């Protein structure tokens, strides 16, 4: 029964690693997708990439054996680097809704108006908040006086038993976005329809919806779990690992819910697939 | 009017008419001659090393 | 009266089919039969010239093989270096709609038509160190396709009105019209002794002018469609033109007959350029097919393909060495081949 | 590195990359448009109702908009062959006239015949079209006369202006078949300014569209 | 036409400082690249300062960096070198050059008027010689001159760096030859470039009486740029 659990997850990062080869080959192939909309799904791909192939790797190499392979001080690594990237695929997500919004809404002045050095900057931003907001933490709170509490076998964060530190970065880090980019889709939604006059609204209306319930989904049950332990200790080890599994999806998911919609992306790969 | 033009169009037929020929069999092999005499110098044909090319 | 001249063409047209089925004898491949091929032909790019921001519609070679220009809707005519994929010059143009560009033999001018009856000639050693307009010649009345220099001092035009000119810079004049033509013409190839040139209308024709007195010496009607490119083979006896329904054709002068008719089923696209080889082997042409093919000029056998544009070609030239071959797409990207 | 006196050519190349760039984006910002019509379709009183041989350019500015409008009417040749330079154009402006009771075959014949040809080119899938109706009070002052019949049999019904101004644009309209454009209608007879602000208004709604698509949200 | 012309001389007491401008008109100043070329009451030439296009990089002398400095002002097409601290071996007047740099360009084309500079009394680089500074010549006869150099300026390019000059007597130098193979423009087609290596040759044929003077060689593979002491030729 070992092997379907790895099967999944192969497959899963595999079928991630190709398609995001093939977003980033696609941008520089297509001359007009040398656009600036398109830097933050540079920022995007490469951010999956990363905990796709070596992150999901690992907790699959590590799922069932319960047992830590490299060690204490390799697993902190580890934990930072996954949570870092994480939440720097969440802020490009972030960004991306900024952009469209600020595009959809002003179409005449703002796409002109930023440049290239706008589009470099929103992304070293994201990505230094992310770096600002994990990386510290999980490093240097064993430098607390406390002893590194966590046993060995498991490579778990011990910032999740600590004092509502745990509460601030999880509602920071996965409430805020999805608040902000709902209430900017809402009103990207209403400025949709047509002004001079199935429908443009309700096709926006249904990719909006498409995506924001394929980001919520993954995501509520992790932080669900996050706000119950810090109180309480029901914690089956029947879906802790599922809650991580149902984070690490999202990217996989985030080629096709942000190039496959695109009509250019999707006929980008076509040119691609051929003469392969 | 047409006369004029109709004129111009048979008399320049006329001139044009008028030109000597040869077989197509001789200029067929003209051409194969000239191909076959001038190939040694053609770097697409035969490609050239590495040595001289400048664009490599 | 009207029906005397009927008659008087329907005899003259009878006459002429008549000998061309007489002189006649056999195909070219007999004589060809026992021509070794050339087999497949793997080239590779050498360079991308990513400079441009729009369609680019022309492109001429230098004279020493390796300065380029580049002609595109983006509004500029930027002269390249080929060796080293750089940039030596940008000129702002006028009227962005340009169809042709043009380098001089000398190498000291170089001169843009477009879709504004004007063919605007330019000057490249000044002593200031610009680039700036000499003279600008406007005596059509349709829109320019093709101009090739025949010296410094005089060029050749051909606009969409049925008429090619020839014109001095001196003074700024249209010195021979040329006319007989029903519809556009749309290409056109100086001969390499410089005497008499082609031009390819798009009404399925072609005629053989001489610059010394202005006269139609022969035409090639047996071709089903608009002709896009012409150009000369080396020797300065035969021309391929190129049309819109799949085929290219290859004309001899003295024979007065067309050769061949280069074509495979699946091809369904058209023409849009033609060029050739140093040694008159290899046949070079642009497809709307998003693509381009090397074609054997002897056996008509479909002989390699320089895929890899992502885009129709409109422009195709060869150096004047044959070292290497350069390629612009409706992409903004050039390309060069060995 | 091996360049000497090389390193003074590479920067002029940047410098000239950099100008090119510059350009690009400042000639970026002027939308395009394209005038097309018939013989006596009214579009000279339009052309001449902006105020700021071959293609003339007419430029004017609209809300801090830059306009390039690019009558082509006077060239004569087989149309075909230069279309394609006209691609990627922000729209067309077509101007049908409203007095097709007259024949040259009939007018309003020729004028669906162009607009059926221009309108499923295989260039302008995408390329939304605005369509004018020139000349109402003119058709308006005939129709009490002489029915609409008089040129299409197969329409039914009453000889009044709104009905027979309807049928006519539904007839326009319905001959595209692509899903992705779009046809703005509009009827004005010499009248006041409002000629360029529909022009603007099928500009921006076009813009939001491309936005739209290009944004993958679409 | 073109014009070069210098302001800004005079006498200046020992350490001080004073500025020197080359206002141009006539040619895309904006487009060009400028260098700073002083001449010794009675040496040769030694090369002072440069600034390329769009003052992107700027190279000086050795026994010059750290005092002077220059700069240009494009818009208003003048130049100007600030130098302070002077030193008694810096009684030399200062020319102005024209120096266009792309495929196939001659620098070096047109040369500035000169102004006079008089201040009272109180190894790894290429090193270029000249055989004598004195030889006599005849109307009506052939002669040639060499500048053999120490370092081979055959760059892997397949190009050579080396640029032949004439100063005639109390006027501005001309250009003749450019990368010792090439002849400028508006020099005659009596002059000729030849070479190999480290030994240059220039050759004169049916030699004038407008021919007399002194003339230069110059390096350009590497900077700093180095001269020759040059030859004078006399008539008789
Ligand atoms: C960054 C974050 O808070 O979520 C990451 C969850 N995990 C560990 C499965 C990636």
């Amino acid at each position: 029964e070992v092997v379907f659990i790895v099967l999944v997850a192969g497959s899963l990062s595999l079928v991630t690693i190709i398609g995001n080869i093939l977003v980033m080959v696609s941008i520089k192939v297509n001359r007009h997708l040398q656009t600036v909309n398109n830097y933050f799904l540079f920022s995007l791909a490469c951010a999956d990439l990363i905990i796709g192939v070596f992150s999901m790797n690992l907790y699959t190499l590590y799922t069932v054996i319960g047992y830590w392979p490299l060690g204490p001080v390799v697993c902190d690594l580890w934990l930072a680097l996954d949570y870092v990237v994480s939440n720097a695929s969440v802020m490009n997500l972030l960004i991306i809704s900024f952009d469209r919004y600020f595009c959809v809404t002003k179409p005449l002045t703002y796409p002109v108006k930023r440049t290239t050095k706008m589009a470099g900057m929103m992304i070293a931003a994201a990505w230094v908040l992310s770096f600002i907001l994990w990386a510290p933490a999980i490093l240097f709170w064993q430098f607390i006086v406390g002893v590194r509490t966590v046993e060995d076998g498991e490579c778990y964060i011990q910032f999740f038993s600590n004092a509502a530190v745990t509460f601030g970065t999880a509602i920071a880090a996965f409430y805020l976005p999805v608040i902000i980019m709902t209430v900017l889709y809402w009103h990207i939604s209403r400025a949709s329809k047509s002004r001079i006059k199935p429908s443009r609204e309700k096709k926006v209306t249904r990719t909006i919806l498409a995506i924001l319930l394929a980001f919520i989904i993954t995501w509520a049950p992790y932080n669900v779990m996050v706000l119950i332990n810090t109180f309480c200790a029901c914690i089956p080890n029947t879906v802790w690992t599922i809650g991580y599994w149902l984070c690490y999806i999202n990217s996989t998911i985030n080629p096709a819910c942000y190039a496959l919609c695109n009509a250019t992306f999707k006929k980008t790969f076509k040119h691609l697939l051929m003469c392969h | 009017a047409s006369i004029a033009q109709a004129r111009k169009l048979v008399e320049q037929l006329k001139m044009e008419a008028n030109i000597d020929r040869i077989k197509v069999s001789k200029a067929a092999a003209d051409l194969m001659a000239y191909c076959e005499a001038h190939a040694k110098e053609d770097p697409l044909l035969t490609p050239v090393p590495a040595s001289e090319n400048p664009f490599r | 009266e009207l029906d005397q001249l009927r008659q008087e063409a329907e005899q003259l047209k009878n006459q002429i089919r008549d000998a061309r089925k007489a002189c006649a004898d056999a195909t070219l491949s007999q004589i060809t039969n026992n021509i070794d091929p050339v087999g497949r032909i793997q080239m590779r790019t050498r360079r991308t010239l990513r400079g441009h921001l729009a369609k680019i519609y022309a492109m001429h070679w230098g004279t020493d093989s390796r300065l380029l220009v580049s002609a595109s809707q983006d509004g500029k005519l930027i002269i390249w270096d080929s060796y080293t994929t750089n940039k030596v010059h940008a000129i702002p143009l006028r009227s962005s709609w340009v169809m042709t560009c043009a380098y001089a033999p000398s190498g000291n001018y170089v001169a843009c038509g477009g879709l504004d009856n004007i063919c605007s000639i330019y000057n490249l050693k000044t002593r200031e160190g610009n680039v700036r307009v000499s003279r600008e010649l406007a005596g059509h009345t349709g829109y320019l396709s093709c101009c090739r220099f025949l010296d410094d001092n005089q060029i050749v035009t051909s606009s969409g009105d049925t008429t090619c000119a020839l014109w001095d810079i001196e003074t700024g004049q249209q010195t021979t019209t040329f006319t007989g033509h029903t519809g556009d013409v749309m290409s056109l190839s100086l001969a390499p002794d410089t005497r008499l040139f082609v031009s390819g209308a798009c009404d399925a024709s072609a005629k053989l002018w001489d610059v010394r007195e202005g006269m139609c010496r022969q035409t090639f009607t047996g071709h089903e469609s608009d002709i896009n490119a012409i150009c000369f083979f080396p020797n300065g006896n035969a021309f391929a033109t190129g049309s819109d329904d799949a085929t290219c054709r290859l004309f001899d002068l003295r024979a007065d007959q067309e050769l061949m008719t280069y074509s495979h089923d699946n091809i369904i696209c058209g023409i849009t350029s033609v060029s050739f080889s140093k040694s008159g082997r290899l046949l070079l042409a642009g497809y709307d097919d998003f693509n381009c093919n090397v074609w054997d000029a002897l056996k008509a056998d479909r002989a390699g393909v320089l895929a890899g544009h992502d885009n129709r070609v409109s422009c195709l030239g060869v150096t004047d060495d044959g070292m290497a071959v350069a390629t612009g797409s409706w992409d903004s990207f050039l390309k060069i081949w060995n | 590195t091996l360049s000497a006196e090389d390193k003074a050519a590479v920067e002029r190349s940047k410098m000239i990359e950099k100008n090119l760039k510059e350009d690009g984006i400042s000639a970026a910002k002027d939308v395009k448009l394209l005038l097309l019509g018939a013989g006596e379709s009214g579009k000279s009183t339009i052309v001449k109702q902006m105020k700021i041989t071959g293609i003339v350019e007419t430029h004017f500015t609209f809300k801090n908009l830059h306009f390039r409008l690019f009558d082509v009417g006077g060239q004569r040749s087989e149309r075909k062959k230069w279309i394609h330079c006209f691609e990627d154009v922000t729209a067309i402006i077509f101007c049908v006239a409203l007095s097709g009771y007259d024949q040259v075959t009939n007018r309003m014949h020729e004028s669906l015949m162009l607009f059926d040809s221009i309108c499923n080119n295989k260039f302008f899938i995408d390329t939304s079209i605005i369509l004018f109706l020139n000349k109402k009070d003119l058709f308006g002052e005939k129709i009490k006369k002489s029915p609409l019949t008089i040129c299409f049999p197969e329409y039914t019904g009453p000889n009044t202006y709104e009905d027979a101004a309807a049928y006519i644009q539904a007839q326009f309209e319905s001959k595209n078949r692509s899903p992705n454009k779009e046809i703005y209608c509009h009827m004005t007879c010499a009248t006041d300014t409002n000629n360029i602000q529909v022009v603007f208004d099928a500009v921006t709604d076009i813009i939001i569209a491309n936005n739209l698509r290009g944004c993958g949200l679409y | 036409d073109v014009q070069l012309v210098e302001s800004g001389g005079g006498l200046v007491q020992p350490g001080g400082s004073r500025k020197l401008s080359c206002s141009a008109s006539g040619f895309a100043f904006s487009s060009f690249g400028m260098h700073w070329v002083r001449q010794a009451p009675e040496k040769g030439l030694e090369w002072v300062a440069y600034i390329s296009s769009g003052s992107g990089t700027i190279y000086y002398a050795d026994t010059v960096k750290g005092r002077f400095t220059i700069s240009r002002d494009d818009p208003k097409n003048t130049l100007f070198l600030q130098m302070t601290s002077l030193r008694s071996e810096d009684t030399a007047m200062y020319y102005c050059v024209r120096s266009i740099y792309y495929y196939g360009s001659s620098p070096f084309d047109f040369w500035g008027q000169g102004t006079t500079l008089t201040v009272s009394s109180g190894g790894s680089d290429i090193v270029m010689t000249q055989a004598t500074s004195s030889v006599p010549v005849t109307p009506g006869e052939s002669v040639s001159i060499s500048c053999r150099s120490s370092k081979s300026l055959l760059h892997s390019n397949g190009n050579t760096y080396l640029y032949w000059f004439l100063q005639r007597p109390g006027q501005s130098p001309q250009l003749l030859i450019y990368r010792m193979s090439n002849l400028a423009s508006g020099v005659p087609d009596r002059f000729s470039g030849s070479g190999s290596g480290t030994a240059f040759t220039l050759t004169i044929s049916r030699l004038e009486a407008e021919d007399v003077g002194v003339y230069y060689c110059m390096q350009h593979l590497e900077y700093p740029l180095t001269f020759g002491a040059g030859t004078k030729l006399e008539l008789k």
